[PDB]
RNA sequence: ACCAAAGCUAGCUCAACAACAAAUACAAAAAUACACCAAAAUAAAAUAAAACAUUCACCUAACAUUAAAGUAUAGGAGAUAGAAAUUUUUAUCCUGACGCUAUAGAGAUAGUACCGUAAGGGAAAGAUGAAAGAAUAAAAGUAAAAAAAAGCAAA
RNA sequence: GACGAGCUACCCAUGAGCAGUUUAAAAGAACCAACUCAUCUAUGUGGCAAAAUAGUGAGAAGACUUGUAGGUAGAGGUGAAAA
RNA sequence: UCGCACACGCUUACAUCAGUAACUAAUAAUAUACUGAUAAUUAACAACCAAUAAACCAAAACAACACUAAAACGUUUAUUAA
RNA sequence: ACUAUUCCAAAAGUUCUUAACAUGGACUAGCAAUUUCGGUUGGGGUGACC
């Protein structure tokens, strides 16, 4: 991470983390299951279905995602047809 | 930073010409060749190579010289003559058995009986008979001796072709020249050169030779005893 | 502290103080204004957008000149506006082998030239490039009085221009002197090039040049004292049989 | 003439500001060569007869080797130029006229 | 005359006399008027030096002016 | 009681605005004899990548300022690097100081002493008064005033 | 990127020394001074000295010592190799 | 018992008169080396101080003559030289 | 990179050649560059293991 830039003095994006993640406007991110491309033929149908799936990360990690990412990408977006626009807001929620 | 070299004359003297040696430096002053310098301190003395040198430009025809002395030269192998003519001296090399109170003769002319020739003679090659034993031999015509002048050694004459003849140096490699490069009959003086033996490790740096290194290296592949067929007739014949 | 002005305006201000000042206005215009390079060794692409194979979207794209070294030989022949091109270069051209310096040189080749208007042969180093522009051209003095001062590159380039657009301004005598024909002929094609007297020969010039002629243009040795108060004195004297 | 590419993209500067260089915009891959490419053909007009090219008056093709080094130099033929051309169309029209 | 020299100062240069032209005088000839282009870095040098000595000397006599001003209560 | 101690100035920061004359490149400082002149080839690495090979901003240029944006893109797709299209900016005047006081602030009382063959390095210091055309006793260290069984030196 | 071969390494110029004694002899011969080296021991060790002094030693017309002045410069020079 | 000169190199450290409480001498006395004032080495020695043509193969070594390692060094004639 | 080598283009000419320079791309060497030399361990090495 560069917390300040040479030309603009900003604060700049790690583009790594901009690939393989997603951010909810909830704050939970989002990620693929290492290995789900890899060797299929050994793995069982159980397997192959738990590699398919998306899922949640900690708040350790959540927390470290945030740190390596700028204003830009915590933004609020409206998409056309946007499918996960369903799921950025967080309900019923007791702590 | 820079050098002027010692080899500025115009002019041909027989009186010996003042020269300063460089050891194994280059113009920049730097180390090219190892292992020369600290000789004994020596003189030049002008050598005309070119035998064959008609005196006054006017009148064409052949020379006869005379033998005046024989001396020593520090700079070269051999031993040098000292021959006189009209009003010209000039140092030429000496034939093997040449004495003082002799007579030498030079001609570019090419008669078709050839002649049978005194060590102290100079003749066209093609004026020689074939089994003749030269040395100073020219390259091309005009240029002047530059080959077989070292001290003993000689070239012989061997076959004759299209008005060229060929020559074998003492390396035995065979060389092709045209008929009208002069060249001297007989052997170099001095013949005695080779068993000379050398004493101490003064008498090199009396001749102006420095110690090797004492780095020691391993021989490499360059190393042992190699056996090559003879490398090919040199040509100095151009084509039309 | 600080610079009242910014230093690469300091070489522009440098003009406009001094002996510059003198110097003839259409010069220093030609100086200033330098239209860009025709593109010798870098490939131009036309279009000012293109479309992004991964992207798909237009996107804006701009051409940068690739430096290219003038050694000071050049500057005496012909090269056809081209040079060293220094650089570096990856072994096997794959960007994960190693990187390492080089030079590529132009080839140089010796020939001549003839002018109709120099009346002429010179020896000349040409490239290759110069004698195909010689060619396209239809004449080696098409080829210089056709081209711009950023094509030729050459102190000996413009210096030949120089040199024979003077000569097609003075309408010389002595470019054929026995031959009117030909006068007629050789001076008419070029007719379209015809430039006047005063620019002709400035037109070669570089600065150290034009800063010496402009000195020696201008040379008085300063006028005696006596001279100017033998007028003032003269002036007087006449004002005063006038009033009187 | 060596024509040359940049293995890395220049960033942009539109606005008329001069193109900010790095040194990472000095590596080259060697596009093209002109002198590896096949020749031309030189198109000229024959002022006389040449021995196998050409009658005096014709429309000839050469390459540079044998136009460059022999017919211009020596006079014997001129360029392709529109204005040289004219010339012949007036030679020609003349030619069987009388 | 007014020279520019090998520091790339200008220079009022002195005539000398001597019995032959410029052009055959040895010594004249390896005497250089004119400069390099490094020298171009060092006349900067001095041109902003000269500035800061200049530049702070006024800030000297300014603040002179104040000194003075407070120690004596004028008018 | 000695040794000492105290001054407030020399000047600095940062920022706005904009004595000739002669002598000299002979071995510089030597009036005077035959020549020659003059010249140019990418910045590299230290370092980041927890190693190190591709790669590593700033280091040349100007372009400024508010944005587009740390976005498009470029990257052992790692570390990191990074635009443009398109947008914004009212005049001068109006200079100063929550800048330093002699181990500070300039290296500067100086590029001097001195140290280097040489490129080069490079100090230390001043204090009475209107008038010298008037003559506080507070650091350590010591002195006034050697030391008497025993022991972290005191409680 | 500069600056260094006034020390030392090796060269290039131009100079200068070498008495006596022995031997037909200036013979990389003897003996032994000047001159050159540095063997061995003891002093010295913030020394008299950032390598010395006292004795004792090797060589001493030669691959000898030595003066003035040039030259080669660090990715290099020079080297009777001791990195 | 490393004495007098010159070369190189140092720069007034030299000379006369005066003063030395304290500075230099590794102490004193007094002073070639500290301080002040004043002077001083004088050219025949030494430095600076022509070119171009042409003849001239022939070692220094007490030099007869030689040795091998082949040896530094100029006269004279002609043409001009304030 | 350089110094050499060998080859193909280029360049000049022939109807296949290369005098000396001399550029592009290869090759084969010399001289030569840039960078590293894993870890556990009854100290490290050797042995063994990961
Ligand atoms: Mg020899
Ligand atoms: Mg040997
Ligand atoms: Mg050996
Ligand atoms: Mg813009
Ligand atoms: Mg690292
Ligand atoms: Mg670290
Ligand atoms: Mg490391
Ligand atoms: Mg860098
Ligand atoms: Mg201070
Ligand atoms: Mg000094
Ligand atoms: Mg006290
Ligand atoms: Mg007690
Ligand atoms: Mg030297
Ligand atoms: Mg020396
Ligand atoms: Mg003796
Ligand atoms: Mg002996
Ligand atoms: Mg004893
Ligand atoms: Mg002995
Ligand atoms: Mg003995
Ligand atoms: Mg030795
Ligand atoms: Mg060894
Ligand atoms: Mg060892
Ligand atoms: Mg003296
Ligand atoms: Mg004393
Ligand atoms: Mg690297
Ligand atoms: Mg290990
Ligand atoms: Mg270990
Ligand atoms: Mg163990
Ligand atoms: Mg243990
Ligand atoms: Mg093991």
């Amino acid at each position: 991470v560069t917390y300040f830039s040479s030309r603009k003095g900003k604060r700049k994006t790690v583009k790594a983390v901009i690939y393989r993640f997603l951010r909810l406007h909830s704050g939970l991110w989002l990620r693929r299951k290492a290995g789900y491309k890899k060797k299929l033929w050994k793995k069982t149908a159980a397997r192959k279905r738990r590699l398919r799936e998306f899922v949640f990360c900690n708040k350790t990690q959540s927390k470290l995602l945030d740190k390596m990412t700028t204003s830009f990408w915590k933004r609020r977006n409206w998409y056309a047809d946007d499918p996960y626009q369903k799921y950025q807001d967080r309900t019923n929620l007791k702590v | 930073a820079t050098s002027v070299s010692w080899k500025s004359r115009t002019k041909y003297t027989v009186m010996p010409v003042k020269m300063r040696k460089s050891g194994g430096r280059n113009h920049t002053g730097q180390i090219q060749v190892h292992g020369i310098g600290g000789g004994h301190k020596q003189r030049y003395r002008m050598i005309d190579f070119l035998r064959f040198r008609p005196e006054h430009e006017s009148k064409p025809g052949p020379f006869e010289e005379k033998v005046i002395a024989v001396r020593y030269d520090p700079c070269r192998s051999a031993d040098i003559a000292l021959v006189a003519g009209g009003n010209r001296k000039r140092w030429i090399i000496a034939t093997e058995n040449m004495k003082a109170g002799d007579t030498v003769l030079n001609s570019d002319h090419i008669g078709r009986m050839a002649v049978a020739a005194r060590e102290g003679d100079a003749h066209p090659l093609g004026a020689l008979p074939v089994g003749t034993l030269i040395n100073n031999v020219e390259s091309e015509p005009g240029r002047g001796a530059q080959y077989i002048r070292a001290a003993g050694t000689c070239g012989v004459l061997l076959r004759k072709v299209n008005g060229t003849a060929i020559i074998q140096l003492p390396s035995k490699r065979q060389m092709q020249v045209l008929e009208t490069c002069i060249a001297t009959v007989g052997r170099v003086s001095n013949v005695d050169h080779n068993k000379r033996v050398i004493g101490k490790a003064g008498r090199n740096r009396w001749l102006g030779k420095r110690p090797n290194s004492g780095l020691w290296q391993r021989k490499g592949g360059w190393a042992g005893r190699k056996i090559r067929p003879l490398p090919p007739m040199k040509s100095y014949v151009k084509l039309p | 502290p600080l610079h009242k002005v910014p230093v690469g305006l300091w070489k522009q201000l440098r003009l406009w103080e001094g002996i510059y000042s003198r110097l003839p206005r259409h010069y220093l215009r030609s100086l200033e204004e330098a239209r860009t390079p025709t593109p010798v060794h870098y490939r131009p692409h036309g279009a000012k957008f293109k479309i992004n194979p991964k992207n798909w979207q237009r996107e804006r794209v701009e051409d940068v000149p690739i430096p290219v070294h003038y050694p000071p030989e050049s500057q005496l022949g012909l090269w056809g506006g081209e040079g060293w091109v220094l650089g570096h270069r990856y072994v096997n051209n794959d960007k994960l082998s190693k990187r390492v310096r080089k030079v590529w040189k132009p080839q140089l080749f010796q020939r001549e030239l003839y002018s109709e208007i120099l009346d002429k042969r010179f020896t000349v180093t040409v490239t290759m490039r110069t004698l195909d522009l010689i060619d396209q051209a239809c004449g080696f003095d098409f080829y210089i009085l056709k081209t711009p001062k950023e094509d030729l590159c050459s102190k000996f380039g413009m210096d030949l221009k120089r040199g024979m657009l003077l000569r097609l301004a003075r309408q010389d005598p002595q470019l054929h002197p026995d031959d009117p024909a030909r006068r007629a002929a050789i001076y008419d094609r070029y007719k379209a090039f015809v430039i006047p007297e005063a620019e002709a020969e400035w037109v070669g010039l570089t600065l150290d040049e034009a800063v010496e002629k402009q000195r020696l243009l201008e040379e008085k040795d300063p006028i005696p004292l006596f001279k100017i108060f033998v007028e003032e004195l003269l002036g007087q004297l006449q004002q005063q049989a006038l009033s009187e | 003439t060596v024509i040359v590419e940049r293995w890395w993209k220049v960033p942009l500067a539109g606005e008329g500001r001069k193109p900010r260089l790095h040194r990472r915009h000095r590596v080259y891959k060697l596009v093209e060569d002109t002198k590896h490419r096949p020749k031309d053909n030189l198109e000229l007009v024959l002022t006389q007869s040449v021995e196998e090219l050409g009658v005096r008056g014709d429309l000839v093709s050469v390459k540079k080797s044998v136009g460059r080094n022999r017919l211009l130099p020596q006079g014997l033929a001129v360029y392709a130029s529109p204005e040289n051309k004219k010339l012949f169309e007036e030679e020609k029209l003349l030619r069987q006229e009388g | 005359a007014w020279r520019r020299d090998i520091f790339g100062r200008i220079i009022w240069h002195k005539f000398k006399q001597w019995p032959i032209p410029w052009y055959l005088n040895k010594k004249y000839n390896r005497k250089r008027f004119f400069a390099m282009p490094y020298v171009e870095r060092f006349v900067r040098m001095r041109i902003e030096k000269q500035a800061r000595i200049k530049a702070r000397k006024r800030s000297l006599e300014r603040k002179k002016e104040k000194f003075l001003q407070e120690k004596f209560p004028h008018l």
